[PDB]
């Protein structure tokens, strides 16, 4: 929340890394099928998308 | 839209204006008192054709202990400006001899722009007399064009840091060459 | 980091700007092939200190 919105410099969510993976491909990459993981993976995914 | 990050690296003999070229590109103000041996950790914003590119400019010097750490800058390099001095003919002939094979060795299939700096000094009386003392002349544009054809250069321009002549177009063409993603693979193994 | 707070980061940054080259200091990447590109910002975010 701070990185996306701060007066000095804002990291936009659409930037892609060397592989081309956006923040959402990266969040899928760490995604696992354990409850402890999915519980926050889905939350952060929805947060960033909205 | 989303700026694309491209890696630009400078390799040339000392005192040919590489650092000053990057500096004039960066702040557009010629430093008349202090010039660092290297210009480091900078990213500049440039737009050429509807695309917005952040160019990360690395710099390589060989004066003292930097040569040992030079190879480390070559990985993930997207585009190179091989630079030499117009008012110093000794710079040209070493480009095929020593600079080119190291560039090919560490990072092949990369675009390269061969440039000659400080157009003002070729017509300068002092430099002309100094070169004539050894029966020499400033690097002719024809020789630079021939070299650019000779060693596979993507383009050949000339810069002038003091007068800020042609820097914008030079780096524009550099990033235009960088944005091209080569041509697949050649003789790729079965 | 000692209990989440090191008393020398502000002093190092102050000395760096006072010495003329803040920019080159705050973002200096690693060079070893094993950690290439990692910045002090990456360490700050990873240590979980907003
Ligand atoms: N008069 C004049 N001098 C220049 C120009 N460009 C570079 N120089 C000189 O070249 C010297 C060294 O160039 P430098 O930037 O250090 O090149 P480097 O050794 O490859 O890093 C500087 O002291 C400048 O005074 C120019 O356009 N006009
Ligand atoms: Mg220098």
């Amino acid at each position: 929340n701070y990185l996306t919105e701060n007066p000095h410099k804002k990291a936009d969510m659409r930037r892609q890394d060397s592989r081309g993976n956006t923040v959402l491909h990266a969040l899928v990459a760490i995604a696992d099928n354990t409850r402890e993981n999915t519980k926050f993976v889905t939350k952060m995914y929805d947060l960033l998308l909205l | 839209m989303a700026a694309i990050r491209k890696k630009l690296v400078i390799v040339g003999d000392g005192a040919c204006g590489k650092t000053c070229l990057l500096i004039v590109f960066s702040k557009d103000q010629f430093p008349e008192v202090y010039v660092p041996t290297v210009f480091e950790n900078y990213v500049a914003d440039i737009e050429v054709d509807g695309k917005q590119v952040e160019l990360a400019l690395w710099d390589t010097a060989g004066q003292e202990d930097y040569d040992r750490l030079r190879p480390l800058s070559y990985p993930d390099t997207d585009v190179i400006l091989m630079c030499f001095s117009i008012d110093s003919p000794d710079s040209l002939e070493n480009i095929p001899e020593k600079w080119t094979p190291e560039v090919k060795h560490f990072c092949p299939n990369v675009p390269i722009i061969l440039v000659g700096n400080k157009k003002d000094l070729r017509n300068d009386e002092h430099t002309r007399r100094e070169l004539a003392k050894m029966k020499q002349e400033p690097v002719k544009p024809e020789e630079g064009r021939d070299m650019a054809n000779r060693i596979g250069a993507f383009g050949y321009m000339e810069c002038s840091a003091k007068t800020k002549d042609g820097v914008r177009e030079v780096f524009e063409m550099a990033t235009r060459a960088a944005l091209q993603a080569r041509r697949g693979k050649k003789k790729s193994g079965c | 980091l000692s209990n989440g707070r090191n008393d020398t980061i502000p002093v190092l940054l102050d000395i760096a700007e006072r010495t003329g080259n803040m920019r080159e200091f705050i973002n200096s990447p690693f060079r070893d092939i094993y950690y290439r590109g990692q910045t002090a910002l990456h360490i700050a975010i990873e240590r979980r200190c907003k």
